[PDB]
């Protein structure tokens, strides 16, 4: 069990190495489409949205 | 300046109250003081009622 | 045309509901939810909504339909599956194309897209027809060979016009009754 | 593509609060209040609490605060109307995370990167779009699988009492629930930390945290979030089972605690009580919760809901177990008498029932003799209980030969058949063989409820 925990500690590095592979794309996927999302976010925060409640009419 | 035009009106049409108290940054106070008349006319046109009686910049 | 005043579960109190009648279906809210007025106090008519009342806001229009909880009787209901109210579950699924029941769904209880074979009954033009009389027959299924069309009860008069034999839908006119000079149009349902 | 998500709707911060009563907060002036709306009460201390609008007057909105009203001022408290019902952020990665009673992370992980915002109340499934389950689940427990079968898509609760091993039985069912892998959505409503730790430890040991989602609302957690936890867990299960096409087994625990929360909210609203103070609409609320289980026609995927319930005094006639029996299909009765006798699982098969057993059991689905064997077992167990009562009231010799044989069968039935150690995992076929070995106690003549062909082919 201690060897399994020690192996899990080695597996923790193996899992971290596997995680580093996946989250490498996460950094890359963000930067590729970051500027496009900001353009949508900026245009929405500022977009004029002026409309009264339907019941008020 | 045009963005702040809608931001004040968009909240005004949600309140739908005759009076208002627009709390803004110390740098936009002059802008709102200049554009209070336009805000009132826009609220009167968009809310299908009389323009709001008074707007106070807190 | 009153407005919603109070919502607490199915019970909805609608203000300005003057001239309403007890146990009258009223379309509550903007989604036109079916509700029966079960209590009246002044101009406020307490309504029990027959659908999900979540999302109803004060000020939502309430339309008075003027009729009680009415079931559409006629050919086309001999095989279908209905909800509590006469809501066709199969037609709802076909029209909505989803596994859910949309709120305020207005699918007709009896489908109007089916042509029904009609054979006129012994009554002819000029005869006096009373409530519940038979003036036709519709071949619904092999089991229900003759779905005999009944003139609605408490409706009476003289047949101004009767339709000939042919494939007619429920929306199409079938027979006309004059009564006291006010001609009434009676369909398959 | 949900392009309508990119939209900002400013919200009305109401400082007009009054009538703060128990779990309920009342707002004097609200501009077009919305029923079943989520509000955010910002306390004078600065902490925010979600709240649900229970009822609206012309300008009022009776709000129930999920985190409790302890500390809510009438002067400095600002209530912000979100403008929509409570929508839990759901995702496929939401599996494998532990959540609070109000769908907030507990595992020190990030907020759910939402794939869609689903309403807690869900939508009403078209009854014409449902599939009758007819797919037995080999739960591995003899007293369940053999005599009250569970079909994949059946809402079968575990009726139990205080101190009985209902948690252990449900954890066993979850651990070993293969058909004759399951995703799990666990909702803890007011269970003690010992029970929550037991469930989490058992899931982790079995290897279930890879495909489970715990909504832990402990006893110390606020007592109104028990109203919202089952709905969050059930809409998570609806997502995982209908949109991601998984098979979800929901284990809502302490539905009695949920009903106590309902009674607490109902009592504060000063409305017409019902039975034992529980709200008159408890049937409707319990049906709204329970009826979110089953299969749909288009989508292959089900919610095998197993709502654990606790009888206040081991009484079926109590409103919570009675309504749960009315709506939820079937029931697994955990018996105080059996537990005192030491049997595990202490499942009493006389009150235990399964409406879908007759269709999900037998005729080549599991084996030809399943239904008849389970009828024979039930009949002979009832005979044994009646004979034991008669032998207690009057002399033992007064009991007939059949009564004595049935007492022997009852002993060998509680002590050998129902008695099942944890992790045993008896197959349905092995349980049927053991049940036949119990039925071979009787001569072939008196196995009356066995069809003669099966009696000849299996005795």
């Amino acid at each position: 069990e201690q060897k399994n925990a020690g192996g899990v500690g080695e597996l923790e590095k193996k899992a971290e190495a596997g995680v580093q592979g996946e989250l490498a794309e996460i950094k890359k996927i963000a930067e590729k489409k970051k500027d496009d999302v900001v353009k949508i976010l900026i245009e929405t925060v500022i977009k004029p949205s002026a409309e009264v409640h339907i019941n008020a009419l | 300046k045009p963005i702040l035009q809608s931001l004040i009106v968009e909240a005004l049409l949600k309140l739908l109250e005759p009076k208002a108290i627009v709390k803004a940054l110390e740098r936009d106070v002059d802008l709102i003081e200049s554009m209070k008349d336009d805000i009132m006319r826009e609220y009167g046109e968009k809310a299908q009622r009389a323009p709001l009686e008074e707007i106070v910049i807190s | 045309y009153g407005a919603i005043y109070s919502v607490s579960g199915p019970v909805v109190i609608a203000e300005n509901m003057i001239g309403c009648a007890m146990y009258e279906l009223v379309k509550v809210g903007h989604d036109n939810l079916v509700g029966e007025v079960i209590r009246i106090d002044g101009d406020k008519a307490t309504i029990q909504v027959y659908e999900e009342t979540a999302g109803l806001t004060v000020g939502d229009p309430v339309l008075r339909t003027g009729k009680p909880l009415s079931v559409e009787l006629g050919p086309g209901l001999m095989e279908t599956i209905y909800d509590g109210i006469q809501r066709p579950l199969k037609a709802i699924k076909e029209e909505s194309q989803s596994i859910y029941i949309p709120r305020g769904i207005d699918t007709p209880a009896l489908d109007r897209t089916i042509k029904w074979q009609f054979t006129p009954g012994k009554f002819q033009v000029g005869d006096h027809i009373s409530g519940g009389d038979i003036y036709g027959s519709v071949f619904e299924n092999s089991l229900i060979s003759s779905h005999k069309i009944l003139l609605p009860p408490r409706s009476r008069g003289t047949i101004t016009w009767i339709a000939p034999a042919g494939e007619y839908t429920l929306d199409e006119k079938i027979l006309e009754v004059e009564f006291d000079g006010k001609k009434s149009d009676f369909t398959l349902y | 593509a949900v392009e309508q998500g990119f939209n900002v709707k400013p919200r009305l911060n109401y400082n007009t609060v009054s009538g703060v009563n128990g779990p309920l907060v009342i707002l004097e002036k609200v501009k077009f209040p919305r029923y079943n709306e989520i509000v955010n009460l910002t306390l004078p201390d600065g902490t925010v609490r979600q709240g649900q609008v229970l009822e609206i007057r012309g300008d009022r909105a009776i709000v129930q605060v999920f985190e409790g009203t302890s500390g809510i001022d009438v002067k400095k408290t600002t209530v912000e109307f979100t403008g929509e019902s409570l929508r839990i952020p759901v995702s496929e990665d939401m599996l494998g995370r532990i959540f609070d009673g109000s769908g907030r992370p507990i595992d020190n992980g990030p907020k759910v990167f939402a794939e869609d915002y689903l309403d807690i109340n869900g939508s009403p499934i078209n009854p014409y779009a449902r599939i009758y389950p007819e797919e037995m689940i080999s739960t591995g427990v003899s007293a369940i699988d053999t005599m009250n079968s569970i079909a994949r898509g059946q809402k079968i609760p575990i009726f139990s009492a205080s101190g009985l091993p209902h948690n252990e039985i449900a954890a066993q069912i979850c651990r070993q629930a293969g058909l004759v892998n399951f995703s799990i959505v666990f909702a803890a409503m007011g269970v003690n930390l010992e029970t929550a730790r037991f469930f989490k430890q058992d899931f982790e040991e079995n290897g279930s945290l890879e495909r489970t989602s715990l909504f832990l609302n402990l006893a110390n957690d606020p007592t109104i979030e028990r109203i919202i936890t089952p709905r969050l867990a059930l809409t998570t299960a609806e997502y995982l089972a209908y949109q991601t096409e998984r098979h979800v087994l929901t284990i809502l625990t302490d539905m009695s605690s949920y009903a106590d929360a309902l009674r607490e909210v109902s009592a504060a609203r000063e409305e017409v009580p019902g039975r034992r103070g529980y709200p008159g609409y408890m049937y409707t609320d319990l049906s709204t919760i329970y009826e979110r289980a089953g299969r749909v026609e288009g989508r292959n995927g089900s919610i095998t809901q197993i709502p654990i319930l606790t009888m206040p005094n081991d009484d079926i006639t109590h409103p919570i177990p009675d309504l749960t029996g009315y709506i939820t299909e079937g029931q697994i009765f955990v018996d105080r008498q059996l537990h005192n006798k030491g049997i595990y699982p202490p499942i009493n098969v006389l009150p235990s029932l399964s409406r879908l057993m007759k269709s999900a059991i037998g005729e080549g689905m599991t084996r030809k003799d399943h239904g008849d064997v389970s009828n024979q077992l039930y009949a002979k167990y009832a005979i044994g209980k009646d004979a034991a009562a008669m032998k207690a009231v009057v002399g033992e010799e007064a009991l007939s030969i059949e009564d004595k044989l049935s007492l022997e069968f009852l002993e060998k039935f509680e002590k050998t058949f129902i008695t099942q150690g944890a992790y045993e995992d008896r197959t349905v076929f092995e349980s049927l063989d053991q049940a036949w070995s119990l039925l071979r106690i009787y001569p072939k003549e008196m196995l009356n409820r066995i069809s003669p062909k099966i009696l000849d082919e299996f005795y």
